[PDB]
């Protein structure tokens, strides 16, 4: 069926 | 978004050589990966042994990741604030041997493998930031 | 700068910088207070001891008295290395097995108490495979307080694998005492021990067949030594020579379940991944004060050989040094360009606290 969607990445420091 | 910008933010720095995330529940799959290397391979069998109830056998002789033989350093994947296994590569005859990180997520491994000469640690340390980002996100 | 290495053992502790060949300072890892209604490191402890309770911070190799272990570390760097810690990257060592919590202390103190600018906790046993120049085979370290086997690969211990067994030479020293007041001598004040410490490590050895060297002390006087006490009179030691670092072949001299030191060296290896074992028979090394005696090395090849499959290469390396080769392997492992990366830096423990050491010493 495929992966879910992607959370947003971590802060770029 | 989507889970190849995850790959792109693991492989930065140069560090690793193979960067992997990948689906553990139901039908296990590759979510994304660093194509044409190892962990684009693995197994929904390989997945199983990483997860699984037999925290033991891996010692007689090792694993595979994408068809890749592992020896396992310490395996913590299953304990509540470390969720992570560390292992190192075998080779034969002198080839070079990596470490490699597996964290578990709520739904996901997250896996890296350091370039030559890369410690252990560093791998570690980057694959457990990933893991407790991504568990923050309840993934 | 130079970093520093701090190798704090259960009956010794061994400090110095990195680069250096040996350890500057080697002193009592004891702490004494006053016996009544403030406190005393190292050689000035037991020098005062009558004056003072003395206590050991480390018990089998693991920090248990946090309050005496940081004097043992302030006392170190201001009195022994006379440094500023601030000043220096230090190398900690700790035993094989260490529990988590005590490795986040130790973390926690060094950057909070002595906000050294970075830090790094390496398994002893690791050290002393890196003093021998190799980074995979299987370390016997035993010390004062505790023995391991510890099978390494490419630099990183097994924990899986690791065996211990609860008996080292503060033990012999204890189980020589028994024995020599057995044969009628008396050895039981404290000073009394400090003598049988020295008759333990001047005259004992290691029997290569025990059982025929009982018989043989039975049949002869080839296998006595005369020593002379401090008083100045000379007394006389038999069987006891052998009989007490047999115990480590045969805990069962003290009482103690566990299987010897040959035992779980082979145990250890067989808890390791069957592509390893090889390497491992042919890269035995032997670490830590207790693997001192005279024909230990000798007496492992043989029981090792008896237990391995019969074609098996099996090499024991037993380097004179191997009194300090822990420090050594700092020393050494600390001088690598490959290390620099290993160091956990003051700026990831503000980003991570403590358990950064579970990520990055292993
Ligand atoms: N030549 C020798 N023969 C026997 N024992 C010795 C000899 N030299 C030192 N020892 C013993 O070695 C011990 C100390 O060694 P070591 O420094 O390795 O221990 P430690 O690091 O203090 O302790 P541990 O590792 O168990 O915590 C003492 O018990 C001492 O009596
Ligand atoms: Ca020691």
């Amino acid at each position: 069926g495929g992966p879910p969607p992607a959370p947003p990445l971590p802060a770029a420091q | 978004a989507g889970w190849n910008a995850y790959i792109d933010n693991l492989m930065a720095d140069g560090t690793c050589q193979d960067a992997a995330i990948v689906g553990y529940k139901d039908s296990p799959s590759v979510w994304a990966a660093v194509p044409g290397k190892t962990f684009v391979n693995i197994t929904p069998a390989e997945v199983g042994v990483l997860v699984g109830k037999d925290r033991s056998s891996f010692y007689v002789n090792g694993l595979t990741l994408g068809g890749q033989k592992c020896s396992v350093i310490r395996d913590s994947l299953l304990q509540d604030g470390e969720f992570s296994m560390d292992l190192r590569t075998k080779s034969t005859g002198g080839a070079p041997t990596f470490n490699v990180t597996v964290t578990k997520t709520d739904k996901t491994l997250v896996l890296l493998m350091g370039k030559e000469g890369v410690h252990g640690g560093l791998i570690n340390k980057k694959c457990y930031e990933m893991a407790s980002h991504l568990r923050r996100s309840q993934y | 700068t130079t970093a520093l290495v701090c190798d704090n053992g259960s009956g010794l502790v061994k400090a110095g910088f990195a680069g250096d060949d040996a350890p500057r300072a080697v002193f009592p890892s004891i702490v004494g207070r006053p016996r009544h209604q403030d406190s005393y490191v190292g050689d000035e402890a037991q020098s005062k001891r009558g004056i003072l309770t003395l206590k050991y911070p480390i018990e089998h190799g693991i920090i248990t008295n946090w309050d005496d272990m940081e004097k043992i570390w302030h006392h170190t760097f201001y009195n022994e290395l006379r440094v500023a810690p601030e000043e220096h990257p230090t190398l900690l060592t700790e035993a094989p097995l260490n529990p988590k919590a005590n490795r986040e202390k130790m973390t926690q103190i060094m950057f909070e108490t002595f906000n050294v600018p970075a830090m790094y906790v390496a398994i002893q046993a690791v050290l002393s495979l890196y003093a021998s120049g190799r980074t995979t085979g299987i370390v016997l370290d035993s010390g004062d307080g505790v023995t391991h086997n510890v099978p390494i690969y490419e630099g990183y211990a097994l924990p899986h694998a690791i065996m211990r067994l609860d008996l080292a030479g503060r033990d012999l020293t204890d189980y020589l005492m028994k024995i020599l007041t057995e044969r009628g001598y008396s050895f039981v004040t404290t000073a009394e021990r400090e003598i049988v410490r020295d008759i333990k490590e001047k005259l004992c050895y290691v029997a290569l067949d025990f059982e025929n060297e009982m018989a043989t002390a039975a049949s002869s006087s080839s296998l006595e030594k005369s020593y002379e006490l401090p008083d100045g009179q000379v007394i006389t030691i038999g069987n006891e020579r052998f009989r007490c670092p047999e115990t480590l072949f045969q805990p069962s001299f003290i009482g103690m379940e566990s299987a010897g030191i040959h035992e779980t060296t082979y145990n250890s290896i067989m808890k390791c991944d069957i592509d390893i074992r090889k390497d491992l028979y042919a890269n035995n090394v032997m670490s830590g004060g207790t693997t001192m005696y005279p024909g230990i090395a000798d007496r492992m090849q043989k029981e090792i050989t008896a237990l391995a499959p019969s074609t098996m290469k099996i090499k024991i390396i037993a380097p004179p040094e191997r009194k300090y080769s822990v420090w050594i392997g700092g020393s050494i492992l600390a001088s690598l360009s490959t290390f620099q990366q290993m160091w956990i830096t003051k700026q990831e423990y503000d980003e991570a606290g403590p358990s950064i050491v579970h990520r990055k010493c292993f």
